[PDB]
RNA sequence: AAUGGGUAAUUAUAGCGAGCUAGAAAGCCAAAG
RNA sequence: ACGGAAACGCUUUCUAGCUCGCUAUAAUUACCCA
């Protein structure tokens, strides 16, 4: 669960307690996540972060029923992925939309993510 | 003096091009590169970005005597045609590279094709465990025409620099011919033939006889 | 202009399937005369649900009955007498043999896959798939690109490391880029009615024999002439379409000690100008760096299907004679290509 | 009534550094191709002019068949803009001057 | 039937509700359905997603009609896919596809599938 | 041995995610008286 | 027989210029099962 005052700092801390790779020291303590498996997530979510401002909310939730696809569809492919959407409770986030104003903020939460990872490292 | 000419040109596609397009949503086991399309028609287009992103940069070898490392570096031939940020008279500049849109939609429904946009299976082989990685890209079929617009701006100091501008732009459209559009082009994805370069006037008064000649050399 | 092109021109010894991906299953084709129909299957359920037929259809499907004649769908035009023949989709000859040379096993073909084919039907070679041709061919005589393409330590022998071949942004740097630096265009689509079927016939070294597959791949005819017009643009790629003439040869030479030995002699095609592997049946060691990929390729086979005796069983088909296959009873190589170059 | 989800498109776009070969992507939103918008004008007639009425209009027309060949706001010298002017009327909403000798310039 | 709030959760429950190979314990409870034939299954609705897109309803349905051939046919080949369709009811949400919105939504729902069975093993 | 069949894997990967120029001017007013 | 009466915050002004959705990538591997 998200609120509007913390789901930065939620993010904050879901980076740092990601994992590193603690071996291959070249450039060391990286992510096993890349970032292009990341802008494959926010791809999901920046396309209705738009639509939310546009449209209703009783036409997107064809599309918020997707995003439940792709960040389970994701996570199974790789391993990295797999374990973002574990310290980042986003599949717990995703079923917790109902309306405009937590779809938007679930949006911020995903460029959150994005925000920090560039940051560190 | 004020006149606009007009470059009613056709491009015909051969091994037709891949213009990407994001669509996040697009599928899980299927298009994950679209091509562009008309949101209302849902057709392949070439937008005019593209034309105009090789035309700088393929004449970026023939009509720049220094490396340019950026726009704006240009040789003034290429920015009074295109356009610079740095510079003070050539801002605005002299090409309005129109759109393209799928003109033969009949001829295409006249042979035997189902949809516009073909889907290619492609297959990043791995040279060690000769492992897979299998990608649907979407192109434009083989083919496919387009309606080239170009139009052509003649303000109060082009006194005869109209016909040194048309030996640009019959360089960079025969050398569009040897380049690719954008897309892949390594790997087919490219090639086209400008059909019926024809110019024209649309506004004001210019004699265009004496332009139809190096167009059609 | 940099721009030097050339003129790949490509003739089959052996028959070449490419791409596409799909496959028709065993109950999407029609075999009645010498040919293979194909139908399109959209218009064939509509034109049979019009004759109250797709009750017993579904229960054709499901019906898995011996002497397999029977169960390849001419049978359920045969039973339930339907000779319209108007049907979406296409037709190809047969390769003559295409079967284990029983008579009355004909039509028991199960599953083809389908040649790459564009969107008005009529098949081509891409010139991406001929470009992963000429890679593996660039990328094995050149010793530089064969020293380390290692496993990275992140993976179990994973991958070629992708770096071994300088390719990027390299941001702050120039943009060499040499495989850029060859264009590849597509081949003109060629006619269908040079398509054969062939069927893969996997001869093993330390059992000697040849146990077929049911694995079809619609693939070209023998004796055919394919042009792609491969352009350059940099010195440093000018060189290398120009050096085909040296390193296609000493592929081959390279490839045929390593794996083509060992096994026996008459099954090998002869070249008659500079060879090629292309796509689809050409073993797993001419789609990589051969003599990097002993320890590593046999890694992914725990199975029930693996890849026993270290190198793979060499892959053969059967496939009508023409002018070659130097030995008797029709063992073509699944992608014995050959080319030669000239610059326009 | 057609296809159309969004009326606003999204074409991804970017520009490729000339050494360096590098992408800088760009997601810029475009209204869709065929749109059309309800445009009015008010001509007012001060009395100031008395006979400068039938020769605005001819800057008018004129400046209305420019924007068909120009590209009416925005990137449009890379292909975007391009407004087409359709079904012009000329209709007096208060006073009373004659529109119908004049709506034979507009056609 | 799949509405548009729920098609993922039904899927997401028809994995799990789908048998494992109790037996032969190598990395156990894995499924009797393997990966390569429920790609044959998507293979037919992703060609439909993206010519829903494009084409009109009244030219797909000669295609839409051809699904419940061959998900009858692959059913009766291995006993594996014939699980599948009677978990995951999908012979019952074939036969009521009637226009675009639908079609995009089944052919979301196999998506659903195929994502969940990557995730669970 | 015949005969019936295909089976498993991969479903895109790595990047870039916008940059620079302009960020209010000129009148009225006030000033000059 | 109101420090009140009378008084448009108004006129002029393109969110514009320049910019390739691009770069690399064979639909391929293994050959067995009942």
């Amino acid at each position: 669960i998200l609120t509007d005052e913390n789901y930065v700092d939620i993010a904050e801390k879901a980076i740092l307690k990601l994992e590193r790779n603690t071996r291959n020291r070249k450039n060391p303590d990286a992510f096993f996540l890349t970032t292009s498996k990341l802008r494959n997530l926010l791809s999901l979510t920046s396309t209705l972060f738009d639509e939310s401002k546009v449209k209703e909310y009783d036409a997107l939730l064809d599309r918020i029923a997707y995003l439940r696809v792709q960040f389970v569809y994701q996570a199974g492919r790789e391993i990295a992925v797999k374990d973002l959407i574990e310290k980042a409770q986003i599949l717990e986030a995703l079923k917790e939309i109902k309306d405009r104003e937590t779809l938007q903020r679930f949006c911020r939460y995903m460029e959150a993510l994005v925000a920090y990872f560039k940051f560190y490292g | 003096t004020f006149a606009k000419i007009k470059f009613s040109a056709q491009i015909r596609l051969e091994t037709g091009l891949h213009i990407g397009g994001s669509d996040a949503f697009a599928a899980i086991g299927a298009i994950n590169s679209p091509v562009i399309k008309d949101p209302i028609t849902n057709l392949p287009i070439i937008p005019g970005s593209s034309l105009k992103g090789k035309m700088r940069t393929l004449l970026a070898k023939v009509y720049n005597e220094k490396v340019a490392e950026k726009p704006s570096d240009d040789s003034d031939i290429l920015s009074r045609l295109f356009g610079n940020s740095k510079d003070k008279r050539f801002k605005m500049g002299r090409l309005i590279f129109r759109d393209a849109f799928l003109s033969n939609a009949d001829e295409l429904d006249s042979l035997g094709v189902r949809s516009y946009t073909e889907v290619k299976f492609e297959n990043t082989i791995d040279r060690i465990t000769a492992e897979a990685n299998p990608r649907q890209i979407e192109r434009a079929i083989r083919n496919s025409t387009f309606d080239f617009e170009l139009i052509y701006e003649i303000t109060d100091e082009n006194e005869n620099q109209v016909e040194e501008d048309f030996k640009v732009i019959r360089d960079g459209l025969k050398l569009l011919e040897l380049d690719y559009l954008g897309g892949s082009g390594s790997r087919g994805y490219g090639k086209v033939a400008f059909e019926n370069l024809k110019a024209t006037t649309v506004f004001g008064n210019y004699d265009v006889k004496t332009l139809n000649e190096l167009l059609t050399a | 202009n940099d721009y030097r092109t050339f003129k790949l021109s490509l003739l089959t010894l052996a028959p070449i399937h490419i791409g596409n991906g799909e496959k028709y299953t065993s109950r999407e084709f029609i075999y009645e005369n010498k040919k293979f129909y194909f139908p399109d299957m959209g218009k064939f359920y509509n034109k049979m649900v019009e004759k109250r037929l797709a009750e017993k259809f579904e229960a054709f499907l499901i019906q898995t009955r011996p002497n397999a004649r029977n169960n390849r769908l001419i049978s359920f035009l045969n039973d339930n007498r339907i000779a319209e023949r108007s049907f979406g989709g296409y037709s190809i000859s047969e390769t003559g043999l295409e079967s284990d040379k029983n008579p009355n096993s004909a039509g028991a073909i199960n599953e083809v896959n389908k040649f790459i084919r564009d969107a008005f039907g009529n098949p081509y070679i891409p010139g991406s798939s001929l470009k992963g041709a000429i890679r593996t061919i660039l990328m094995n005589t050149t010793p530089k690109w064969n020293n380390e393409n290692a496993v990275n330590d992140f993976g179990r022998f994973p991958k070629e490391n992708k770096n071994l071949i300088p390719w990027g942004p390299k941001k702050g740097k120039e943009y060499d880029d040499l495989f850029n630096a060859i264009r590849v265009s597509d081949s003109k689509p060629f006619d269908n009615k040079s398509l054969i079927l062939v069927q893969k016939w996997d001869y093993s070294a330390k059992t000697n024999k040849a146990k077929p597959l049911p694995l079809y791949r619609e693939s070209i005819s023998p004796l055919t002439k394919i042009e792609f017009e491969i352009t350059t643009t940099t010195d440093e790629a000018g060189r290398l379409i120009e050096e085909l003439g040296k390193r296609a040869q000493a592929f081959y030479k390279d490839y045929k000690a390593f794996f083509l030995s060992e096994f026996p002699d008459d099954k090998i095609q002869a070249n008659l100008q500079y060879p090629i592997y292309l796509g689809a049946g050409s073993g797993a060691w001419t789609k990589t760096l051969f003599k990097q990929a002993d320890g590593i390729l046999q890694r992914r086979y725990s199975r029930m299907k693996t890849k026993m005796v270290k190198k793979g069983v060499l892959k053969l088909t059967k496939a009508p004679l023409k002018t070659l296959v130097k030995n008797h009873e029709s063992f073509y190589e699944m992608g014995k290509a050959n080319f030669m170059i000239k610059e326009i």
